[PDB]
């Protein structure tokens, strides 16, 4: 039913040179994204409880 | 016998070589070891 | 002990009537009989008794292991009108394999061996 | 060559010599597990974006 | 390698002509249910059997327990 | 045709790419590739960890402490150490009760579950061994308690234990010599594992059916490769659990005091994995016995493959008496962290007794009489 | 006291929500491309004249 | 199986078994592995 | 056949009882086996060493100390380690020899000769680490002087080399995983040896004649027994001189010192066995250059079955030029002991000069001419 392009994949996906440096960049950005999302729900958690924020308090 | 042998002998003609697109495709994998080490390190604007 | 052996082989039957209920019951959604639980690489004496069958048994035989296998894999069971066609019972084995035995325990009482060995593969 | 002599089959109407003989283009799979796309379907697969 | 006798008619679908896990959401309760069909009686007895055990002898340690109570 | 121009390429793809394979095995055939892999684990992470530990009395806890803090990621490496053991045991442990329900070490597999069973011992040296090297409380106290159990043998008991402590107690060479020790089992542990892969390799893996099924064979590496895969991620998991968010669990806090030869804990007790061992010791109250009961518990695990018939869902009996047995091996690991009492003397040697009868006497006999119902 | 025995507390229970996160979607991921290899053998018709 | 299923099975038998004297001679290895504790320990008073 | 119904036992028969040897193989046959014999015996020497060592700083030399003067028996274990050594190097070096008089790595046995070649490089990383370990002046100081050459290779240079020491100089961080990193080397040796051994065994030994021997094959266990054990006991006469009444003739008189870091002896020389690498590299005045020859060495080494032309006897101007070989390798051997002059650094180069012509100019060309000869 649901079917990938045909020039996506020959842009993409047919060679394994172009393949593998496409492959690298998604991983670069996926972590990037776990990571904002890890960090922003613990901060939002741990409000006023950690280090930094009796540091920028005491401002 | 194989190596120099096989260049004394005559066994390495103009045929029997790779080709320009077979070595263009080994080559392209140059670019993917530069990257994956770029991946690797992150050395993020170290270019001079 | 033989005024009580008398009677306790009634009881075995009753209880080997009642296991193969059971197990025939088991058996049959996989296709399978109960002489197709015996593995020539776990038995020599039933690797003998194979090669004395006619091939279309022995072809009939892995036709039913491979059927069996193949649900096990899909998780599956037969269908109602191939169930209840089953016949866990009807053996193609029991006479050749008991045969066998009889050889074997006949060449041990005068001290000869089995004229075969266990399956060595490599 | 002959099929009889090479393959040598069974003589019979069984169901695997009616398939050997004519096979029927309506094979029908196993779907407890997966069911079948449209027969005919083209295109790269999707599995590859996954 | 082990030739073995055997006549059959096999069928085979490219996987990229099916469906990959959309099945899985359907089979999920029966399957659940075939286990414990399948499973019930022995994972019963083991249940059975260790905690009837491991609560009479907790019983009777806390009986020891205030046996030497003055 | 590549592969048949390089003996290792040859061997790699016969017993790697296209071995064949039941196609009809389920996820209890998983539990040797966890275990390989968590040998795997164990042996990289205590490599990593050996160039930070000091095998000495006056530096052991300290280096410890110093590797937890100052060194980077050593925290990780030395949780997931620690913690990688009992994942390991936990792998084996499921891996000897598979076969024990299927009855996997029959013929022509003798060979195979002999070599399991000295895998398993090796096992158990290895760790014991290696829970010293913190030189803890609990690591002190249990070689103490364990090595002391070389007297129980007359005339020249005292001289073995002496032998082996180095001295007249445990103290600084024995701690040595079993780092030395903890160092090089391993190592044995991966080859009796490659000798163990490679004898079953001869005839292949048993199924869930319990037939023969050289009719119905897969490539390993293209199909069952992936279905490792799934099994390494849920292990995987379970590992970041135990490593990031209960560090302690499955520990004790005794062995976070340093260690003092003149004042014992009050509750010696080892790891969760050898507290069934333990039971067994305790449960009899003469040490000469309870050596010989654990020695005969081994015994009638190598006689398997000789003594043992029945197997797996179509033999019915065995198959409800497997689950007894391992409420049975449950409760002697529950036991084993409890105190001396005499409900759990009684209980203890109830159980011990009901391992022997379900080891040595419903595995022929209810095997032959099950055998008798089905073919007879 | 607490913190002095466990002084990493909080940057192993980050790095563990970050690895239970990556490691369930990989355990989808994974389950995904063995059911995808698994799919012509699951599926596959057999017909043989054995009927018992 | 090998063990118990050939002695239920009934295939050992006494013109199976080792002879009397194989057993004798069999068991004669008793004494070379005492010698050879012996000699491996020396714990005697033996030599006088 | 007995050997038919287990495996082990077949694949032990078919390797080491019943393998078909050439008859004419001489005593020059028997490097390998006197390989593996010392391989065997260090590894057993340093396991028995390892559970007396500390492997800290302060603690090192004292430990090595007490292990000579109050261990029972750790005198002889510590100089049968020590000389040991340099008898696998002086074993090694000879059957290195020998394969390259006789062109043994040629077609088809280039992959026994790649294997070798890894095997060596594993053996000197193996033997400096440990070189490493009794912390004397002569350990610091070749640690420090060797340690501090990756700062040739551009940009990423000091940051490898205080990677390496996990600091900023050779201190208890270099010493303590140089200790976990030389116990676990050798197993490495071990599993590539039965790989190396493995690989032979594809196609079977030359023979001194350098002819097809197909015709004339004797079975090894009988024959190659104890023709192997008469040099095995040459080997331990030597041993035993070497243990018994000259333990520190091999060695260096600096390192019975202490390290000090702060001071530095007159001449920092290796190992013997390290000395012709040690003059090929202090020969060229410039560092890069020197570690690009010695990496020049050994690729010509790996290259040698492709570009290898010309055997033993009957190609005699080849046979001629191996002596010229074996002169210019053990003058940089005999020259890395000395000063730096003037004279000796010409010498070298010359002597690093003609050990590349002989490796690369030699071996093809003069070997074509000797096929173009013979058979042309
Ligand atoms: C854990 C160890 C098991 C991993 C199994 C290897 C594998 O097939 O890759 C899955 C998987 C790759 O993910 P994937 O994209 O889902 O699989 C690729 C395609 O689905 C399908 O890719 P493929 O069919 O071309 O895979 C064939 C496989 C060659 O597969 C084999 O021959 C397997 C041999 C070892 C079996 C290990 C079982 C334990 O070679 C590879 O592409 C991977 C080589 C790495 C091994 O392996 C990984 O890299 C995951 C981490 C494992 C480390
Ligand atoms: C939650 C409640 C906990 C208690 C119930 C446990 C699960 C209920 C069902 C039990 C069961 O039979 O499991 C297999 C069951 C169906 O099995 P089946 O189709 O009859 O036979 C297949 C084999 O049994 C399975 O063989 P297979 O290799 O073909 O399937 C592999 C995969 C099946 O693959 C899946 O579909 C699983 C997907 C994993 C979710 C991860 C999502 C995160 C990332 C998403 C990325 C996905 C990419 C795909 C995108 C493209 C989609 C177009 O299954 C798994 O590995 C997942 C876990 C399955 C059970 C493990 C736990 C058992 C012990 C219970 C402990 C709990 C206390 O599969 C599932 O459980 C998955 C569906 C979710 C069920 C939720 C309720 C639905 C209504
Ligand atoms: C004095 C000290 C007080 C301590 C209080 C806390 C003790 C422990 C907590 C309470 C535990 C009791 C309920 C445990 C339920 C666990 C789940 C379970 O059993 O399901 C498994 C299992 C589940 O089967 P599946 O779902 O098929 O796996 O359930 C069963 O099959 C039922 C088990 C019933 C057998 C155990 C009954 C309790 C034993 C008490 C025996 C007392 C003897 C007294 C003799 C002396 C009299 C003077
Ligand atoms: C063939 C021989 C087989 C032998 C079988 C041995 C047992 C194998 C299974 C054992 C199950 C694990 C139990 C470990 C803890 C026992 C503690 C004990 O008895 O002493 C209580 C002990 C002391 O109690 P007290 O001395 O009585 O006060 O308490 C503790 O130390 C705390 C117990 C924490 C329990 C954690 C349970 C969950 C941990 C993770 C579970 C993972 C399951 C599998 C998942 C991975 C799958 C691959
Ligand atoms: C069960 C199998 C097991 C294996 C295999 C194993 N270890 Fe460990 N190791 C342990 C246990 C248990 C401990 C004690 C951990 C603790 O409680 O701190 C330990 C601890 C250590 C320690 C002390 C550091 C510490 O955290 O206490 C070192 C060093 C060590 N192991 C090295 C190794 C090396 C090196 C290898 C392999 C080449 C290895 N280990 C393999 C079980 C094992
Ligand atoms: C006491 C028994 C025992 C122990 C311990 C044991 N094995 Fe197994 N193992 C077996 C038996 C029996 C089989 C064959 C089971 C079958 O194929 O049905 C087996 C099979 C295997 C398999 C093939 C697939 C599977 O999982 O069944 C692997 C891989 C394996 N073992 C590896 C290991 C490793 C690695 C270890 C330990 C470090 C280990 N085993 C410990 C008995 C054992
Ligand atoms: C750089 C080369 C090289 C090194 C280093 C080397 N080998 Fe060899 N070895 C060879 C070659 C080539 C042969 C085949 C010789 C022939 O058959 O002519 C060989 C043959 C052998 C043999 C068969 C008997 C013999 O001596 O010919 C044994 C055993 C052996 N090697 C073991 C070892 C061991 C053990 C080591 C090191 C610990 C080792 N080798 C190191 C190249 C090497
Ligand atoms: C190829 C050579 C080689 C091998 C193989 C080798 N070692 Fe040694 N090792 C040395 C040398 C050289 C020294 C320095 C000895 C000296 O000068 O005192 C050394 C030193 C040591 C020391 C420090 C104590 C001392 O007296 O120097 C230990 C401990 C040690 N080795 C253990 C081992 C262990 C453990 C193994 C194998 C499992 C092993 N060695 C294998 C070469 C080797
Ligand atoms: C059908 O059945 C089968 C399986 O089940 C489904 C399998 O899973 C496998 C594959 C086996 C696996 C993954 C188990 C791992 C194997 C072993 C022998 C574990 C021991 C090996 C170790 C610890 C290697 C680590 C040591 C090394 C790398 C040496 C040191 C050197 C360096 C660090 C450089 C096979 C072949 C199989 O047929
Ligand atoms: C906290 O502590 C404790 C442990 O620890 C974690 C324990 O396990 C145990 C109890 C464990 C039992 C009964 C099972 C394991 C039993 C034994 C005997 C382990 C084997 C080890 C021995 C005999 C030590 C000797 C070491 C040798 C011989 C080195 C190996 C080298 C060669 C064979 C060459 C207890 C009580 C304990 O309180
Ligand atoms: C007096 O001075 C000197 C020494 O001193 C006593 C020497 O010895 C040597 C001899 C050393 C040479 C020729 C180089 C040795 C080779 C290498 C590659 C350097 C060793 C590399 C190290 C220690 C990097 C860290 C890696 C380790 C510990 C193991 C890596 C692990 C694996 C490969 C699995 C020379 C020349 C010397 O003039
Ligand atoms: C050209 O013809 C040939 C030769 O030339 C005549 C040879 O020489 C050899 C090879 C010789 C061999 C294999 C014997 C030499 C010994 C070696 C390599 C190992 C030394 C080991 C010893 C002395 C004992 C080790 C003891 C133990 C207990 C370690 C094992 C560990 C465990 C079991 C856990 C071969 C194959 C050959 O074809």
């Amino acid at each position: 039913v649901m079917r990938l392009s045909e020039a996506l994949y020959q842009t993409f996906f047919k060679r394994s040179t172009v393949y593998i440096p496409m492959l690298l960049v998604g991983a670069y950005f996926s972590n990037e994204a776990i990571d904002y999302a890890v960090d922003k729900m613990w901060t939002t958690r741990n409000k006023g409880k950690l280090f930094s924020d009796i540091i920028a308090e005491r401002t | 016998p194989i190596g120099v042998w096989s260049v004394f002998q005559g066994y390495v003609t103009p045929a029997r070589l790779p080709s320009i697109q077979t070595l263009t495709r080994v080559g392209a994998w140059g670019g993917v070891v530069v990257v994956g080490g770029l991946y690797m390190v992150q050395p993020w604007d170290w270019l001079a | 002990t033989s005024l009580l052996k008398q009677v306790a082989l009634p009881v075995f039957n009753s209880l080997a009537t009642t296991y193969r209920s059971v197990v025939g019951a088991k058996l049959a959604k996989y296709g399978l009989r109960f002489d197709d639980l015996q593995d020539p690489l776990k038995d020599e004496d039933v690797a003998e008794a194979l090669r004395r069958l006619p091939p279309d048994v022995v072809v009939a035989r892995n036709c039913r292991l491979r059927r069996a296998l193949d649900l096990s894999c899909k998780h599956e069971a037969l269908p109602k009108d191939l169930l209840e066609k089953q016949t866990p019972e009807l053996s193609y084995l029991q006479d050749v394999l008991n045969e066998v035995r009889a050889e074997r325990r006949e060449r041990a009482q005068l001290g000869a061996p089995a004229p075969y060995t266990r399956i060595y593969y490599d | 060559s002959d099929a009889v002599e090479v393959f040598k089959p069974e003589t019979g109407l069984t169901p695997t010599n009616r398939l050997s003989m004519a096979p029927t283009p309506y094979i029908k799979y196993d779907e407890h597990n997966h069911k079948r796309f449209p027969p005919g379907t083209e295109g790269r697969p999707f599995a590859y974006f996954v | 390698r082990q030739n073995i006798p055997l006549r059959e008619i096999l069928y085979q679908l490219s996987p990229y002509q099916q469906d990959v896990i959309r099945q899985t959401f359907t089979n999920a309760p029966k399957t659940f249910l075939r286990f414990f069909k399948e499973k019930g009686v022995g994972l019963a007895t083991f249940g059975v059997l260790f905690f009837g055990i491991k609560g009479y002898t907790e019983h009777e340690m806390h009986q020891e327990r205030l046996a030497e109570r003055y | 045709r590549m592969h048949n121009k390089i003996q290792l390429l040859s061997v790699l793809n016969t017993h790697l790419v296209a071995y064949p394979t039941p196609m009809n095995l389920n996820y209890s055939w998983n539990g040797g590739s966890l275990a390989g892999m968590m040998l795997a684990s164990q042996m990289l992470t205590g490599i990593l960890l050996a160039m930070h530990y000091v095998g000495h009395v006056d530096y052991a806890f300290a280096s410890v402490q110093h590797l937890m803090t100052d060194v980077p990621s050593g925290m990780i490496l030395r949780y997931a150490h620690a913690n990688g053991a009992s994942l390991f045991f936990i792998v084996v442990y499921l891996h000897v009760l598979r076969g024990m329900y299927y009855g996997s070490g029959a013929q022509p597999r003798e060979i195979v579950w002999i070599s399991g069973v000295v895998i398993l011992l090796v096992m158990i040296i290895t760790a014991f061994i290696g829970y010293v090297l913190p030189w803890g409380q609990m690591s002190f106290w249990g070689a103490t308690v364990i090595t002391s159990l070389a007297t129980a043998i007359p005339v020249v008991g005292k001289h073995i234990m002496y032998w082996l402590w180095g001295g007249f107690s445990v103290d600084n060479p024995t701690l040595n010599r079993f780092y030395s020790f903890h160092y090089t089992l391993p190592f044995i542990l991966a080859g009796l594992s490659v000798f163990h892969i490679a004898a079953l390799h001869q005839y292949g893996s048993t199924n869930p059916l319990g037939v023969n099924s050289q009719s119905s064979l897969i490539s390993f590496g293209s199909y069952f490769g992936a279905k490792d895969l799934v099994g390494a991620l849920f292990l995987a998991l379970v590992f970041s659990i135990l490593v990031f968010f209960y560090p302690d669990l499955l520990g004790h806090p005794d062995n976070l005091i340093p260690a003092n030869p003149y004042s014992t804990p009050q509750h010696i007790v080892p790891e969760w994995y050898f507290l069934w061992v333990y039971a067994i010791l305790r449960s009899i109250p003469n040490k000469a016995m309870g050596v010989l009961a654990i020695g005969l518990v081994f015994a009638s695990l190598f006689a398997m493959p000789f003594i043992g018939l029945g197997g797996g869902k179509f033999r019915i009996i065995t198959e409800w008496l497997y689950w007894t047995f391992l409420a049975d091996v449950l409760l002697l690991t529950w036991l084993g962290g409890n105190e001396i009492t005499p409900i759990t003397s009684f209980v203890g040697q109830c159980c011990t007794a009901y391992l022997f009868f379900y080891l040595l006497v419903c595995q022929p006999l209810v095997g032959y009489l099950e055998t008798q119902f089905a073919h007879g | 006291l607490a913190w002095a025995s466990y002084p990493y507390q909080d940057e192993m229970r980050v790095m563990g929500i970050k690895a239970c996160l990556m490691i369930s979607i990989l355990i989808g991921f994974a389950a995904y491309s063995k059911r995808l290899r698994w799919a012509p053998i699951k599926s596959q018709r057999i017909v043989m004249d054995v009927v018992n």
